[PDB]
């Protein structure tokens, strides 16, 4: 617990290059870009937009360990997040095609791992019919 | 590359101020000329405007032959242009059809008037006003609202035709001999009282020709009004409709923005979930506080997106049958 | 036989262009012909066409005549125009007493035109415009509407009338005795102040009767104002009731459609679950999968009549509601 | 009595064929006596009609006045009209003193005219056509949709108002001094420019004053387009309200009748429940099946009522919903 | 203080016949200012209103004056236009700038007139007519209402305008040379035929140019009846929008109604609900049936809050769904 | 139940003043103007026309023992009698008053007993206050 | 329950200055400034309009012990209460934060005491979060 | 099971003359015409067209075995035959007339025999009563 949030604080002194409680949104870039994940944008503002509960930019951790407390499967979550699946479902329809998933999944937003997508649709659909429920899938999603 | 790109954006489907203020620069520049048009046959200003008409012709002639190469050079981007036989049906499209007629007539006209210039241009002139609207957004509005509606116009223009043939006849029939306080006779054959009832039925009312006889007088009162408010009819259904069809599309848009956002999220999602497995170990202390904050960046993302109605005050239709079902499952 | 019904279903009734065709010609045969009419009298062409519009008549008579004689020939196909009684209430319709009119009397009129023959040809000629919309489905249409919105209308037209009879008397009063520019008087009598009043209501407006003195101006400008608003209102309704009607008959005929897919449906789901009794073993090998063969195709054409919406986007004012439903139901 | 409310009803609220005759009667004779009136100042067939105008108009007076107190005499039906004070009340009703003002005054006329009598009957002959529409079914309805939208009939009327006196006011101002092709000057004050505005956006367009420079023109042109627009909107306020008020009192209507068969419904229902207790057998006999008969009919009025849905196929905005929740219902 | 509100509501946002009967009394004397500058150039009774309008010129400046820094002392109740910055961006608002700019010109056009005052007088007449609308509170709902639809104001204007200079063209083209029965010829330029079209598609029709081969009637026909159902279109648009917007607004004006009523409800209900705790003992004995009667207070009010539908009868649309959930529920 | 048919067939011939098996229509009026309730109108008209299955008028007991067969506490009776009550009640509200069931009662329809007003209001109401549920009066209505 | 109807009996006797049994709105107006609770308004006229069944102004009881009566715990006043809740949730959301609860409470209808407030936000938000749901609220409120 | 397959494999093999695996839409036509099955029409055309899964027209059992695997109780078909139903049912009656039934399953689509449109009206129907419920009809007939 504790131990936790005191790690993630020496991460986040370690990203921002300094011993400062700082959120360093360039650094952070900086950081993104060493890790592979070059932003070539302005996304680590919005982020700290997000981020940030004062907007500072750079704070003493205003809501990173609340963000941390954010339960991620908090029914708040849960609801948004199968109303995004509601978009891709017909009327009552659900169990949304592996093929149309599939394809949506990687043809859209930003695409994905080609064996993640074919280890999301082995983990959502068990069955192996063409019939993947979005329930279960935002089931186990939020459940771990 | 980008430079295509950009460019196709610039000169088809504009947005945004950059674009608006060429667009409008341009169209302003065709009603000037067009202005310069009118003027130069008031017999009054002519010499003034009978040979800058030449001048300005031909440096618009060269401005729209620019553009037209140029937006030509941009048919590499679409994925059904590209080669050749992309170019070809590029321009095989009407709007470019006519800017390439309008191109090529305005430069023969240059070509043989300097080798009376206006007596043809005038015409060309008119047809510049037709490239103004890119993209043909105007005309497929108005098709579709037509077509639509087929049935309706149709029977409301066949009704009015009826109405007027036929009490256009009986005028006639009744004002066959009548003198008027000129001296001369108004209805004298049956084309002057379809005139008159052309006249009449969608009332302009000119006033060169009015029935006399106490027997004219009668049907031309009963065929104003019975056949004004049938020829009036094709407003108020075109109006429904073009609201209508407006609305349709801006819920088309909407839904389309809404798509992405939804992508995002479940695919971030799924990221987020999978923080078991993709010096190994110092590179993923920080991997999932990044996918938290797109995380939470997409959540708010979606629900940016989902949020607007769109007029917008549309829920009042089923404003306590939402809530009461949703409390109902909350049970 | 068939014939009969072909020949019926391509006199009446028609439906796509091989029809379509047919129909557009005898159309635009009547309308030359009413085209002849109008030159026939304009008395400098009159020469052209007060000759030709004998033996054009006479060939526009045999035809008619023979497409008459061959409509009621296929009245057997009707179950209720069958036998001479059959025929006989088949020729009481209005759309066919017209045709039997036209053709009698242009019959008529050749034989002894020819024993000025234009003289009562036009008024014929101006019929057979009438004979072109067949089943009646245009009138039908507009009764409906007008009969469904008969209160609105009686209102506005008895306001209007009100309006019309008191202020064109207040203004024959105080135009009784004025002289215009030219030297005479216009508000001669009350029957010409109610021209005007006809002429500025309906918003005509010819510019022959023009009230002069100030006390007339006024009431002219309240009246001209307070009742073309209310002379103008019959447009919107009719408008309106034309569009709803239209809808109401198109989705009727969606839901007529709808029937056969689920009777079918139904009827082969029944023979394809009592698969257990309807060398008689090899004939019972196939029967089951082209039960299953036909059973398929029957919730393929299913799901293609139950598919469309029809305007089409409107389930937007049940989008969420029925999801939400049938997740509850879900649980 | 039974005969007071059977007069009641043929006098005021009318309703059927029966009643309909007499009331199309008394208005078809009102509508000759005022063509009568037409006629007899066309000073053409003045003899022909200045004295008919005379017996016809006592006779008409004699079947008003016999009309009136014989209506005044079915006062007793009403709860509120009772007594003399009830007689007061109601003719204190505007249409009551309309009726009785023609009277008298036709009556004076009459007296005085035979002790020119023409000269002061039209305009009595004109409010006799307003005693026509009894129970005023039809201001009411005027009145309510005007109520209804006080706000934009208000802004519309303003801003058309505001650019009538710019735009005329304007228009004066560039055509102040300049003659026409008659050899007159047009705009000679403001007051004939503001008369050549509320004829221009109107759209009635007379003719008598049209201007002549090339600034006048362009005024002329924008406040056309501009403010017609603007002056032609209370048209479709108006005709929807008609139409949506309509339908409100439709549905009272039909609500208001569904009423007593739920009452009768329920009644009857009690009644055959409590058959236990209300020679004294043979009599139960047959109550308990005379109370089943009534049950039944109960039960059929019932759903002959709720059956019809007054426009009438209006729940395709809630089919599907409410088939879903009656299947949810059941399990 | 408690003035400067009361004279802030009386000045501004005005409501109740207190303030109606003053904006209406200056409204009248507004417009028979404007009236006495009609009859001040009609050069029949110049000498009576060339006089008058000074002194009644000065007598409204000083009223409007005062009227001025009267409602400027009342900036104070604003919680952005206290202090001086807040007097300046109160006199920023457009409404206080005519206001200023009529008083200071009226002002300098007195004092320079006395040291041909009504010829520069009546513009400013003129535009006193518009400070009558306090708050703005008509063209924010024409320009929100225009905004919404302007894509199909657009479209239509640019299908109209396209027609109106095309056929307008083609008339000239076809009338070049003609003469009239006058001796003179009418389409001398292309600008006349421009005003010819201008003044057939909105339908006015004066009558000072009228086609005359019959090449230009035909197309005068065609362009009048397919360009003015296109340039009527405006009408139907901008009145249901009008109509619409208006709902919104009452709407969201009731639901703003409805805030305090619950506000007091959960406030006196929890008040209620703690009456354990807050000679002391006297005291609390009333204090729990006065707040007993405030809690009923409370209810009653929000019952009469949440009572009203706003039209009213809109319920038609879920009447049986929301009984059905009701009753679900109650299951 | 054979007994009851055949004492019905007994009274209904009684009342058709006659051993046939007539529903005999001025009968019945005779007979219900000697109970009493004088139907005053062609009343039993569309009684006859709902009562009778083939419409003759006058028929061999048509649906007269099959009338008597519906069990008129059917459920498609039951929601028939709760639509009726429907009418009188606002949204979701039931519980219609003492005083509005007795007013719409005895001032609507055809005026029943006063005596028999309260004897209803009292069956149904039995908690005693303003509330008299729809549902409980038509579950005791429709019981026996 | 006849004790506690006497002594209330009693004390409208004393607001009412008088042993006669009057509502006597102007004593009771001035036994609320007596009470510091100043009405400042004819409040006690609609209060009287409301608690006198016939309108009297002054009556012998008429409804004030039917006024107690009144259970306030009625569903018919749990359903305006929770209808009440609505106006300030979001379509099924519920759980209105302790934030805008209290400010709506305070800057709205009549401002109650800031501690008091804070008792409400702590007595119907237990888990601390900001999540009140409005059920369990309105539960606490009709429950005693 | 696989010996049934094997068994439908031979049979199709046999309809189209030939051994080999080709759907023989012409073949398969003369084979109904010679069952008394005239289809008189290109029906097998549409037939394939639902039957071939690459609408090859003729290939190696495409989908004849998966079609088969089509279960035809899943309740991806029970729904689409309980909404069949509903086009003849108002609202919320189901419980559709025996007559009626029969009325429309003889005289609509194609006509079915006599003696098996009494047969289902006897199985659907058992109570007897005019009243056959939906629902119950479609479980017997996905039943097995
Ligand atoms: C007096 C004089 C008065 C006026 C003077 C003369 C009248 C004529 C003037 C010129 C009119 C031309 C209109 C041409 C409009 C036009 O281009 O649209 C027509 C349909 O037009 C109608 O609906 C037809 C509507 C006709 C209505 C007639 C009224 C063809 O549109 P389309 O149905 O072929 O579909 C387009 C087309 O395939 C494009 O090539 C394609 O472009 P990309 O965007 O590059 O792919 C589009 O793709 P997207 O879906 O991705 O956008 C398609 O959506
Ligand atoms: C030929 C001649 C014909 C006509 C002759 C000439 C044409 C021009 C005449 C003068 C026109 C002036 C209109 C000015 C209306 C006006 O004042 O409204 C404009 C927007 O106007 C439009 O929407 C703009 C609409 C433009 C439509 C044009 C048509 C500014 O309104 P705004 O959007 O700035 O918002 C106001 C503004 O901030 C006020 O200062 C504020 O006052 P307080 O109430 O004291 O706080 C308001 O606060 P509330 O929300 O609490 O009420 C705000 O709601
Ligand atoms: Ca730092
Ligand atoms: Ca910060
Ligand atoms: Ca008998
Ligand atoms: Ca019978
Ligand atoms: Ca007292
Ligand atoms: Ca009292
Ligand atoms: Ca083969
Ligand atoms: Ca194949």
């Amino acid at each position: 617990t504790e131990e936790q949030i005191a790690e993630f604080k020496e991460a986040f002194s370690l990203f921002d290059k300094d011993g400062d409680g700082t959120i360093t949104t360039k650094e952070l870039g900086t950081v993104m870009r060493s890790l592979g994940q070059n932003p070539t944008e302005a996304e680590l503002q919005d982020m700290i937009n997000e981020v940030d509960a004062d907007g500072n930019g750079t704070i003493d951790f205003p809501e990173f360990l609340t963000m941390m407390a954010r339960k991620m499967k908090d029914t708040d979550s849960e609801e948004e997040i199968r109303e995004a699946f509601r978009v891709f479902d017909k009327d009552g329809n659900g169990y949304i095609s592996a093929a149309e998933l599939r394809h949506v999944m990687t043809n859209l937003g930003e695409k994905l791992t080609d064996e993640e997508v074919d280890e999301m649709i082995r983990e959502a659909d068990i069955d192996g019919d063409g019939q993947v429920n979005y329930e279960e899938f935002v089931q186990m999603m939020t459940a771990k | 590359t980008h430079v295509q790109g950009r460019v196709y954006n610039f000169l088809e489907r504009p947005t945004g101020w950059k674009c608006f203020v060429y667009h409008f620069a341009v169209f302003l520049i065709v009603l000037v000329c067009l202005i310069f048009s009118v003027l130069s046959t008031i017999e009054q200003y002519a010499a003034l405007a009978t040979g800058t008409l030449f001048w300005m012709e031909i440096v618009l002639v060269v401005f729209f032959g620019t553009e037209y190469v140029v937006r030509l050079w941009s048919a590499g981007c679409r994925s059904k242009y590209v080669g050749l036989w992309g170019r070809l049906r590029f321009a095989r499209k009407p709007i470019s059809i006519i800017d390439l007629i309008v191109v090529v007539a305005s430069m023969v006209v240059l070509c043989v008037g300097s080798k009376s210039a206006i007596r043809g241009i005038r015409f060309l002139q008119i047809l510049r006003m037709l490239h103004v609207d890119r993209q043909g957004g105007t005309w497929r509005l108005l098709g579709s609202v037509v077509f639509i509606h087929r049935q309706e116009l149709i029977t409301t223009l066949y009704i009015g035709f009826l109405g007027l043939i036929f009490s256009s006849y009986f005028v006639y029939l009744a004002e066959k001999d009548a003198v008027n306080e000129s001296g001369r006779v108004e209805f004298g054959s049956y084309a002057d009282a379809l005139w008159w009832g052309v006249v009449t039925v969608t009332t302009i009312g000119y006033g060169d020709k009015v029935p006399q006889t106490w027997v004219g007088k009668t049907i031309a009162s009963c065929f104003s009004v019975f056949a004004i408010s049938f020829f009036a009819l094709p407003a108020g259904i075109l109006g429904s409709g073009f609201a209508l069809k407006v609305q349709q599309k801006q819920r088309q848009k909407h839904f389309n923005r809404q798509i992405p956002a939804a992508a995002s999220l479940i695919q971030t999602a799924w990221r987020c979930y999978a923080a078991e497995n993709p010096l190994r170990e110092h590179h993923r202390a920080t991997i999932k506080v990044i996918r938290r904050m797109q995380y939470f960046v997409a959540k708010k993302k979606f629900q940016q997106a989902r949020k607007p109605y769109d007029i917008e005050q549309y829920s009042q239709g089923h404003l306590n049958l939402m809530v009461r079902i949703k409390e109902l499952q909350r049970r």
